[PDB]
């Protein structure tokens, strides 16, 4: 769990 | 009718022109096209030539001898560039091209996403999902689209960004920020029945903390539209709490009421 969304592969 | 000509000002092999139908609202300017990524902090990439794993291969590398293309499994592209119909497009392997350390020539078919764009993209105008990119060839299945280029920045300093709209995380691990400095990949948005996939890809350098993101056609994609990736729950988890996918897809994984079902 991060403070931002992330786009991912 | 076009509005600008080229938004990347004749960085790309190709221009890419903006179209509005929509709105009078004009081509975005907000941030800084650049085609290659870019520091704000020092990244100490590792560039160490001598660092490189590379082939010895006296022909056009598509034969069993090509270390590069056993770094990769396999080398996954065709004669014409296009990955192989085998390719795992939902679990993609990392990709390593061909390098200056390679023996073979600058041609040979392990350099695909190193060439840069060849397909015929627009930047337009959608409905509900602000700007986008689409196609305006057909481009078949398993083809090179573009990069997702950006400002490369530390997971902490992502997580303090307060504009996570473009945030791509590529594994210490790195992100690549584009709200201020990017690409036209920086417009495609998310699809939940996607026709694109990004996949990890080494070129010059081979510092495992920064893959470059290469997207790939997963599907035929046809004249006209909409080309878009699934961002991934590390994406939703957190954005589906302020807004609801409008892909409108009878498969959507994020609409209102996939929302709505899930929290009840
Ligand atoms: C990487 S940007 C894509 C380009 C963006 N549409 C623009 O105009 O700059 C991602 C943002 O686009 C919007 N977006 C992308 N896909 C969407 C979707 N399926 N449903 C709703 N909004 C979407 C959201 O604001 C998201 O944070
Ligand atoms: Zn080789
Ligand atoms: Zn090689
Ligand atoms: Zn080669
Ligand atoms: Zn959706």
């Amino acid at each position: 769990t991060k403070q931002t969304a992330r786009m991912s592969t | 009718k076009i509005i600008c000509r080229d938004v990347a000002r004749g960085y790309e092999n190709v221009p890419i022109p903006c179209v509005n139908g929509v709105d009078g609202e004009p081509c975005p300017e907000d941030y800084k096209y650049i085609s290659e990524n870019c520091e704000t902090s020092t990244m100490n990439i590792d560039r160490n030539i001598t660092h490189l794993q590379h082939c010895t291969c006296v022909d056009d590398c598509s034969s069993s001898n090509c270390l590069c293309g056993q770094l990769s499994i396999r080398c996954w592209y065709d004669k014409d560039g296009r990955l192989l119909q085998e390719f795992n497009k939902i679990e993609p392997p990392l990709i390593f091209e061909c390098n200056q350390a390679c023996s073979c020539w600058r041609n040979c078919k392990n350099r695909v996403v190193q060439s840069g764009i060849k397909v015929r993209l627009q930047l337009y105008r959608t409905a509900k999902m602000g700007w986008g990119v689409r196609a305006l060839q057909t481009i078949p299945q398993g083809t090179f689209i573009c990069e997702y280029v950006g400002e490369l920045i530390s997971d902490a300093e992502a997580d303090v960004r307060e504009d996570d709209s473009y945030l791509f995380d590529l594994d210490e691990v790195y992100c690549i920020d584009a709200r201020y400095y990017g690409n036209i990949s920086r417009f495609i948005n998310h699809l939940c029945d996607p026709n694109i996939i990004p996949v990890r890809v080494f070129m010059l350098h081979q510092d495992l903390r920064f893959p470059r993101i290469a997207f790939f056609s997963s599907r035929d994609i046809r004249t006209g539209e909409e080309l878009g990736f699934d961002y991934g729950d590390r994406f939703w988890d957190i954005k589906s709490k302020y807004f609801t996918c409008q892909c409108g897809s009878e498969k959507c994984k994020h609409s209102a009421e996939a929302i709505a079902l899930e929290q009840s």
